[PDB]
């Protein structure tokens, strides 16, 4: 079994989305010198912990790992194929090409998300 | 940026006296050395002497010894180079470089990353 | 099939080049023998007995060893965890006055003609209301002359007042692991042919570093590290004589120190609990100290290196090694700090050969300093009190720091000389395979699946 | 759009549609500024972590709008359904609904756990 | 009514600057009532 | 015109202007300065 | 303790005063020997 931090960092795209739960247990983790400094550090690491998580539970994903959304997907930001994309491609590659079609996505997701609470907080009163 | 900037020179006759003055803007001269360098016509750029930040220790070359004499000011971020018993193999340009570095080393001050734009000493009949 | 959408995963393996501060780690030993050693290991956490080295696959990643930033962060923490070490012990504030010295010529070879000054000066006792007369033996190296038995002064305190190195501790370097926090890693180029910059085919993940010796020391790298295959030569920009040639070598050259003297130390009391630790006489006869290299081992490593050495200027140039120049002892020679002494050795029988296309010992005089301006500052110094005995030590030559001389403009006689000078370079020989890296893990990718209502 | 704090003045209905940009600015973000920076960082998270905390024990975290299964009591305010909704402000219902907070909390949590024991006990039986 | 210069404490030079300004904590939770049950 | 309590002698008036007055003002003493040494890298620039 | 006098070097009517040539006695950068150094003190900065 290919276990180990970051071990599947080469792996394609297909077979590198079974071990997602190493790379996210291996993230929180925790006068001379070694005064102030480490505190700012483990601060600050808290605080892009706590920042991601909170992200992560506003697009309506709570828990954890893959999630889906409505969301449709624009062809003009990768007219790529499926069946290249999750078969001979590492992550790298894929999150080095798709780097500026990424704020758009995140406020597609928050009002997507947004209706569609709305629209079950108006259905729940008829019945 | 580093910025220094040269004073006095000029044409004297032989035997006497002259004073040199070299002034830098955005360091302190407290912690860096500073070194005067000379340049002949026809010739590549020898050097002269320099100044340490190691105690205040001051160097020069072979050459000139017990007629330069180099003195540095703090409160005025100044560098002066005192000329005495001038001859003719000293008319030259001459340029106070520095390269941020806390020591000296009398053979690598030709080659230095900032450079003033330098002075003219003439001694002629 | 027709139509994809948008779906989230989280704790994705992607990474950018980023910085932190890592920490420190060292090996334990129950922190029992130590005589506080100036590089205290009791202010960090012990290491972990076991490492980890995941060995990434099919990755090439990019490195650049003259823009690292670990470096940086591994010199202040150096000059850090010196200056505190000597906080707790005295400052020789009343040592400003006038000496009275002569030369010394008790039984002394012409090598050592001066170079010893019998020293005699007045002294404040414990109560603040007699004086006491004593006297010393001093270096001519931290006396300078006043008013020109003349009269003489201490070389620092027209600047700035010393503080007495503490006499328990030793300044004996132990190895310092350097580890990184949650949320980093720390990549490692496992290659042999990686000249310090561009592309590394073969990374791995490491938990945090070897054992990295803080020695200091100038033109000549000792103690280090020593590269397989054959020797390499890294510099940032191998045209401009402007930039440092640093090399390291392939099999280590051995090479003894000595220093013969036989000295004793003698104490003195300078107020409420402050003494001051002098010399004070030498028994037998007085010699200079000295080092020693083999002959065949040096000049077979001078052939390597000149033989790599013809892959940029030339098969057709010749190589002349020459001496430094100039003064400030302290770039001009080699200055390691065998056994809390520090020395200063003249490097001019090494650097003297000349080199065509087409059990002998080599000595190196040394001299002796007491006051050091060491981790380069202005208004700081130290004072290194006298040890007793003979001294004696062992080093491996594993490095060079050599420089070009340039000028020729159009010719070939390429002429290199040794230069030390910033410390920095001398860490930058033992993390130019190391990077940083934070870690990312949200990503976005197209799928066909839709979230049920 | 409408920014931090954009609609502080419009009425109930308008108000809550723009929860998501007041909860986005919650948590973004020797000498002076030393130990006290550390402090206030320290304290900004504990707040927010304390608040989540809270927030979750009643059963929520799907965030925002979370519905619960406690009724309404007369007393605590009795005007009607539209004045709240059509012609109130955030800031004078915290004003008027002040005191009262404080037992609506314990409905709440005691609530959630009956509904937790029931749903627990009913998975228990089938 | 006789009015002379004073000065003294250097509070009141900064109380000059500073005169339009409030420092205000928000706090995110709130209870309404409305028409909706949490299906069982 | 603002204060905290304007009834009482006890409290101070503070009034802001609506168009600055310019003031100017020089000493027109030519000094030099001289420095002298105290100790080990110390300096009391002083008149003179 | 400073030794001051006046200064009536080319003195101003209205700037009679306010200004001490004063001498006194300073430790140099050796313990051992001392210093006559002179400055000028205005007279807001000494007391008798
Ligand atoms: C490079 O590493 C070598 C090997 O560790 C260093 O030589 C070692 O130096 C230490 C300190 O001078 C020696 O320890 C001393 O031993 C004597 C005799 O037992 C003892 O009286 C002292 O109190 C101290 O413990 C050690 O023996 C010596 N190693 C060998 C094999 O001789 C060397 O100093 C290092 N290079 C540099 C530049 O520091
Ligand atoms: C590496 O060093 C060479 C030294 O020659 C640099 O080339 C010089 O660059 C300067 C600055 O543009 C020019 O004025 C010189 O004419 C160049 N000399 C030659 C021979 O080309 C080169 O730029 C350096 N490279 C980097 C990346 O700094
Ligand atoms: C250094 O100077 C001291 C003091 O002048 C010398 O010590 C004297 O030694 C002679 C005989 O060796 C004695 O008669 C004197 O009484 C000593 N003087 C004092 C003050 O103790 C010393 O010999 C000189 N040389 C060395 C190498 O220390
Ligand atoms: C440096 O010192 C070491 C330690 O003494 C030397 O190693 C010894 O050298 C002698 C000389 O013949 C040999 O007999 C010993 O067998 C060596 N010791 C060991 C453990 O092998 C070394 O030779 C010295 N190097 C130089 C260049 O003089
Ligand atoms: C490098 O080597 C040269 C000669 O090999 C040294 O030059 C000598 O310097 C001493 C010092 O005054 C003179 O007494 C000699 O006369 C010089 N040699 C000759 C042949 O004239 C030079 O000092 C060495 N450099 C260093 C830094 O040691
Ligand atoms: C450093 O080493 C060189 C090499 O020996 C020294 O140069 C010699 O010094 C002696 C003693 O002064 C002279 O007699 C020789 O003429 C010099 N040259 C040669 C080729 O032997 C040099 O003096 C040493 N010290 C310094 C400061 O450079
Ligand atoms: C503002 O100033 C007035 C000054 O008159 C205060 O009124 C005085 O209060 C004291 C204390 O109670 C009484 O002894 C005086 O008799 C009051 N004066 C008058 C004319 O009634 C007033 O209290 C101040 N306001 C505040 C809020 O402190
Ligand atoms: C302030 O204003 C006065 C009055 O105009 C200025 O005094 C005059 O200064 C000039 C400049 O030397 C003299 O020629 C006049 O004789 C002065 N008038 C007198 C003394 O009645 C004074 O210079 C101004 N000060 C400033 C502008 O700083
Ligand atoms: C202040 O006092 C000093 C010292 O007493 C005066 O300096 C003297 O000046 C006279 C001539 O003016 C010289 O002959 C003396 O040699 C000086 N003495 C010293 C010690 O330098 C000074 O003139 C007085 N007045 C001022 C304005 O400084
Ligand atoms: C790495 O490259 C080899 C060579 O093509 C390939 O067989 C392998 O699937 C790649 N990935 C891993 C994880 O080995
Ligand atoms: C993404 O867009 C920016 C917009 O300027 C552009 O600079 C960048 O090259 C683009 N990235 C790629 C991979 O094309
Ligand atoms: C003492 O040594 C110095 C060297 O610094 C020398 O100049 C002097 O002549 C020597 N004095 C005697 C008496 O030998
Ligand atoms: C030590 O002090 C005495 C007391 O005056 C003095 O005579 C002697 O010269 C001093 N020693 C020196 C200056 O070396
Ligand atoms: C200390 O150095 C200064 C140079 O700034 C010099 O003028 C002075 O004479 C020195 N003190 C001595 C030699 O006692
Ligand atoms: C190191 O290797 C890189 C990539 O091959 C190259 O660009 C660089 O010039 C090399 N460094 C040298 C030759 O000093
Ligand atoms: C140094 O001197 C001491 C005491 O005189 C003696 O015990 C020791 O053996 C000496 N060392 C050498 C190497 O002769
Ligand atoms: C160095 O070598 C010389 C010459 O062989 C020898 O006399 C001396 O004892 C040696 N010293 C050391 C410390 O090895
Ligand atoms: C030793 O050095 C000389 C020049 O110093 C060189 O000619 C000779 O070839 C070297 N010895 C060997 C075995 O290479
Ligand atoms: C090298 O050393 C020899 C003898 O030690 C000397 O004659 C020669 O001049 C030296 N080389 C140079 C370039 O000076
Ligand atoms: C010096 O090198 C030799 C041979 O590689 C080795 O046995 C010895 O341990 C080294 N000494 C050190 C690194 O202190
Ligand atoms: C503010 O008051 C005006 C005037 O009554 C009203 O029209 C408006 O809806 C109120 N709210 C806002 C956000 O403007
Ligand atoms: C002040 O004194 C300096 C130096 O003596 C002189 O150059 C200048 O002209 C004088 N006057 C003014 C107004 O600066
Ligand atoms: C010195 O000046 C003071 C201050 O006005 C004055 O009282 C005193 O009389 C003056 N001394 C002389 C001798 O005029
Ligand atoms: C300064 O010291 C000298 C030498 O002790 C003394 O004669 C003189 O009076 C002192 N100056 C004073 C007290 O103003």
């Amino acid at each position: 079994v290919f276990l180990g931090f970051l071990g599947a960092a080469g792996s394609t795209m297909g077979a590198a989305s079974m071990t997602l739960t190493v790379q996210a247990r291996n993230l929180l983790s925790g006068l001379t010198v070694w005064g102030i400094k480490q505190l700012q550090a483990r601060v600050l690491a808290v605080e892009r912990y706590l920042r991601d998580q909170q992200l992560l539970g506003i697009w309506g994903c709570s828990g954890k790992l893959i999630c889906c959304t409505n969301v449709p997907w624009n062809s003009s930001w990768s007219n790529r194929n499926l069946s290249e994309i999750w078969d001979n491609m590492t992550w790298l590659q894929w999150d080095k090409e798709i780097s500026n079609y990424t704020q758009i996505i995140y406020g597609l997701l928050e009002e997507s998300q947004n209706q569609q609470e709305k629209n079950e907080q108006d259905l729940l009163a008829l019945d | 940026q580093v910025q220094l900037q040269e004073s006095g020179g000029g044409s004297v006759q032989p035997g006497g006296s002259l004073r040199l003055s070299c002034a830098v803007s955005g360091l302190d001269v407290e912690s860096v050395t500073i070194g005067w360098i000379r340049q002949a016509p026809g010739k590549e750029r020898e050097e002269v002497g320099c100044i340490s930040g190691n105690f205040d220790q001051t160097y020069y070359v072979d050459s000139v010894k017990g007629r330069f004499t180099i003195s540095r000011v703090n409160e005025e971020n100044t560098v002066y180079l005192q000329m005495d018993n001038l001859k003719p193999e000293d008319t030259a340009t001459y340029y106070c470089v520095t390269d941020r570095q806390f020591y000296c080393a009398l053979h690598r001050l030709p080659v230095s990353q900032y450079r003033g734009q330098g002075t003219q000493v003439t001694v002629s009949s | 099939a027709e139509n994809l959408w948008v779906t989230v995963y989280y704790g994705v393996p992607v990474w950018k080049d980023a910085e932190t501060t890592l920490f420190c780690a060292s090996d334990a030993k129950a922190y029992e023998t130590e005589k506080h050693n100036v590089w205290a290991t009791h202010a960090c956490v012990p290491t972990d007995p076991n490492p980890q080295e995941i060995h990434l696959e099919n990755v090439t990643e990019e490195f650049n060893m003259w823009k690292n930033n670990m470096v940086e962060q591994m010199h202040t923490d150096i000059i850090s965890l010196w200056d505190q070490s000597l906080k707790p012990c005295v400052k020789l504030t009343p040592l400003c006055v006038t000496l009275q010295c002569t030369n010394v010529t008790n039984n002394i070879t012409d090598d050592m003609r001066g170079e010893l000054k019998n020293c005699s000066f007045n002294m404040t006792t414990e109560l603040r209301d007699k004086k006491q007369k004593v006297y010393s033996l001093f270096y001519r190296l931290d006396v300078v002359q006043i008013n020109e038995n003349k009269e003489y002064r201490l070389i620092n305190c027209n600047t700035s007042a010393c503080t007495q190195a503490c006499p328990k501790v030793s300044f004996e370097p132990i190895p310092i692991h350097y580890c990184a926090p949650a949320g980093f890693a720390i990549l490692k180029c496992k290659d042999k042919k990686f000249n310090g910059t561009g592309p590394c085919p073969s990374v791995s993940t490491v938990q945090c570093t070897h054992g990295i010796k803080p020695v200091v020391s100038t033109q000549l790298l000792l103690n280090g590290s020593l590269a397989e295959e054959e020797v390499m030569i890294r510099s940032e920009n191998i045209t401009n004589n402007a930039k440092n040639i640093l090399v390291q070598f392939n099999t280590p050259v051995q090479i003894n120190c000595t220093r013969p003297n036989n000295n004793t130390r003698k104490s003195i009391r300078i107020g409420p609990g402050q003494a001051f630790y002098a010399t004070g006489d030498i028994i037998g006869d007085i010699r200079q100290a000295h080092c020693n290299v083999s002959k065949a081992t040096w000049n077979e490593t001078l052939g390597k290196v000149v033989k790599q050495l013809r892959k940029h200027f030339g098969n057709n140039t010749i190589i002349r090694f020459a001496n430094s120049s100039g003064g400030d002892l302290e770039v001009t020679t080699h200055s390691f700090n065998c056994g809390g002494e520090f020395f200063y050795c003249n490097t001019s029988g090494l650097f003297n050969s000349t080199w065509i296309s087409n059990n002998d010992s080599i000595t190196l005089p040394c001299r002796i300093k007491q006051i050091i301006n060491m981790w380069q500052r202005i208004g700081q110094c130290m004072y290194a009190p006298p040890i007793q005995g003979v001294i004696r030590c062992v080093s491996n030559i594993t490095g060079l720091i050599l420089t070009r001389d340039g000028g020729s403009t159009n010719s070939t006689t390429e002429t290199f000389r040794p230069g030390g000078g910033d410390m920095r370079d001398n860490w930058r020989s033992e993390l130019y395979k190391y990077k940083v890296v934070k870690i990312e893990p949200l990503g976005v990718a197209p799928t066909r699946c839709k979230r049920r209502v």
